[PDB]
């Protein structure tokens, strides 16, 4: 335990959960919907995938 | 003037509406009605199964030319 010669400097990063609050003002973003499709196939021998 | 010749005319179209469709797929949904024969008809899997009479029978369709049992008749 004798001190060496030199320093040193120690560094770390650390994380944090934390529980955010999000505002958004109206009428900022315009949105086009689309129809929904539906489609089949990995036909398979005892299942169908859809 | 009109000779017609081959045969094509008002016949060849019955036969190719018979030779022309091919199995559905990306059939479009509706929210509010969520189920219909559109959908059922994209479903069905078309089993192959006797029920042992003739009108049952040709109805199921196993006596199908391909190979696969085709319903409909």
């Amino acid at each position: 335990k004798i001190h060496p010669g030199v320093a040193m400097t120690v560094v770390r990063t650390d994380e944090i959960l934390s529980e955010n609050i999000l505002f958004s003002s109206r009428a900022s973003t315009s949105m086009f919907i689309g129809t929904p499709n539906v489609s089949r196939r990995e036909a398979r021998v005892d299942a169908v995938t859809f | 003037m009109k000779v017609q010749g081959s045969v094509d005319r008002r016949r060849l179209q019955r036969r190719i509406a018979g030779l022309l469709p091919p199995p559905a797929r990306r059939l479009n949904i509706s929210r509010g009605s969520e189920f219909t024969r559109d959908v059922r008809g994209l479903v069905e899997e078309h089993a192959q199964a006797s029920s042992l009479s003739a009108a049952a029978v040709w109805r199921a369709g196993l006596l199908a030319p391909g190979e696969v049992a085709v319903a409909g008749g």
